[PDB]
RNA sequence: UCCGGCUCUACCUGGCUGGAGGGCAGUGAGAAAAUGUUGUGGUUAGCGGAAAUGGCUUGGGAUGGCCUGCCGUAGACGGUGAGAGCCCGGUACGUGAAAACCCGACGUCUGUCUUGAUGGUGUUCCCGAGUAGCAGCGGGCCCGUGGAAUCUGCUGUGAAUCUGCCGGGACCACCCGGUAAGCCUGAAUACUUCCCAGUGACCGAUAGCGGAUUAGUACCGUGAGGGAAUGGUGAAAAGUACCCCGGGAGGGGAGUGAAAGAGUACCUGAAACCGUGCGCUUACAAUCCGUCAGAGCCCUCGACGUGUCGUGGGGUGAUGGCGUGCCU
RNA sequence: GGCGUCUGGGGGGAACGCGGGGAAGUGAAACAUCUCAGUACCCGUAGGAAGAGAAAACAAAAUGUGAUUCCGUGAGUAGUGG
């Protein structure tokens, strides 16, 4: 059982929140979080690469002279492979490279990563990034300098908090996201992790039940 | 263009940094205008031809227009809504240049 | 709902033919044309848009390094004389349309039910005809003629209307479901000649579209039809003014340029290949062309001494022995 | 049939669709039935999508379903087959 405080943009903390001991105790399979890291990645690369064969080039339907008599060569098409112009035999072709990792891999992943940064006091908590209704990446990046002094970091601030994000967004390190997409890729290349305290609340009473 | 033909300016780039000058002309289909003063070069023409010290054109991303003030100062579009025009302005007055 | 006249006809009723308030619906598949308002609704041009001539050094040029500041609903991208958030173009963001086009929105305009309905009750009539069905050849259905239904094509024959008819894998009786042979029907679905904006663990000039270069061109063929090759100066042409040799090409000086080991045959500039010099060796010798020993000469490093061996190293290498190319 | 007038159609297209026609090399270690494939190709007509489409359907005594089409499964199964 870990204890976190929310802190606040003024410079006061309102109160605690007492994070769950399952998802945050969870000892990390790092072939587990290897295997999925690696299947995210797979499906975000795109299979944009296609050749064209001996079947699909211009031309080559044609024997090009004899079978005898000539002196060279046997050839049935200009356009096979040891040809220059002709086709790619075993080339790229366009496919998909996702893979099917399941659900408890999956979960049991981003709840050992979340242990491996919770352990090391690296999670941090907060009401929120700003003063009402109006954006300013100043008031943002002072209050991470406050609160953190790493390079790179993760903030997790839901749908409606949109001031955060359009603040935070051009930070050069952070990189955001919205807690009902969240992942382990992201969790990882981070070193300090920002929830929102509506966030933590979403996603505790929506993996608990 | 924000740049033209009349105007002064002040050199950023080349070994004529710090130079003043006024523009002579402007080749806007390639960003480029040929300044007073500033990138001499040792031109061979032949006849009765001869070794002459002419301009050439500098990139225009290499001179800030000199402000009213005298001093490199950026410039910005106002609208006077009555007349319709989008008038020329410096970023340190607000001023009709 | 009121009446106008009509039920051949004046009179009581039942039933029509008109108009009227009304309702419903409408460019619907269910009838069809145009109308005028009309929405910061959308497309067809665009526009503004934050913040460093910052300091030292290098360098031809600072966009580099180091040190100082700033903006950020904008650190996406690209270019600018070398990696540029603060130079430029532009992005986040907000703006913008006289006219035309598309969406609905309306009011016109058009119909349309309104003269009406809910239920009762015992029997005649109708319920899509050369069709369904059966036989003969055939197609396709998981089904290749098999016991082979259903769906069907051509010929030949050819029925009934609700105790009717068709199906429930031959067929028959019972039960079940359904009511053919008249017609329309959106949405989910497939696709990209063209257009617009982007992405890439795709290529980067023998690759990638055949086509970065005049490319379906040149060239070939009578003809259908085949079908190639060639990208890079440099930051900017400042593209060598002038002189000398030469007929001219081409070159040497003088110059430009940071560099002409960048000269319009130009980034770098390999090998094969073609030659010029310097050292050794080779014209009495039988050589898969090398290898092991090695004389002699030449170069070099080092300890020393008037030149001299060495835990040396490298090029050639007289002469001797051994030795029958590579792959399938 | 002839004469006059009025409105239509005529051809091109990269794929996608529906109706019709419609092979062969291949596999079967030969081969004709079969398969390749009702594919390629050819024809006639379209549309921005098409065609199908309102039960003369399924089902099994369960008191069930309720137009059609396209996707996942059933299923490489029940079966068919020199």
């Amino acid at each position: 059982t870990l204890k976190v405080d929310v802190k606040t943009p003024a410079g006061k903390t309102d109160g605690s929140v007492e994070l769950p001991a399952e998802l945050f105790d969870v000892e990390p399979n790092i072939a587990l979080m290897h295997q999925v890291v690696t299947a995210q990645l797979a499906a975000k690369r795109q299979g944009t690469h296609s050749t064209k064969t001996r079947g699909e080039v211009s031309g080559g339907g044609k024997k090009p002279y004899r079978q005898k008599g000539t002196g060279r060569a046997r050839q049935g098409s200009t356009r096979a492979p040891q040809f220059t112009g002709g086709g790619t035999v075993h080339g790229p072709k366009p496919r998909d490279y996702s893979q099917r990792t399941p659900k408890k891999m999956i979960a049991a992943a981003l709840r050992g990563a979340l242990s491996d940064r919770a352990r090391n006091d690296r999670i941090h908590a907060v009401t929120e990034l700003v003063e009402g209704q109006t954006p300013s990446t100043k008031s943002a990046k002072t209050f991470l300098g406050t609160l953190t002094e790493n390079k790179k970091v993760l903030v997790v601030i839901g749908r409606t908090d949109e001031v955060g994000a359009k603040s935070v967004r051009n930070l050069p390190g952070v990189h955001v996201i919205s807690p009902d997409q969240l992942n382990t890729y992201d969790v990882l290349n981070a070193d300090d992790v920002v929830f929102s305290v509506e966030a933590l609340n979403a996603y505790i009473s929506a993996n608990s039940k | 263009m924000k740049v033209h033909k009349g105007d002064t300016v002040l050199v950023i780039s080349g070994k004529d940094k710090g130079a003043k000058g006024k523009v002579l002309v402007a080749y806007p289909d390639r960003n480029k205008v040929l300044v007073e003063g500033v990138n001499r070069i040792k031109k061979h023409t032949a006849v009765s031809g001869g070794i002459v010290t002419q301009e050439a054109p500098i990139h225009v991303s290499n001179v800030m227009v000199v402000d009213s003030d005298g001093k490199p100062t950026r410039v910005g579009y106002r609208i006077d809504d009555e007349t319709g025009k989008k008038v020329r302005i410096a970023k340190t007055n607000g001023k009709d240049i």
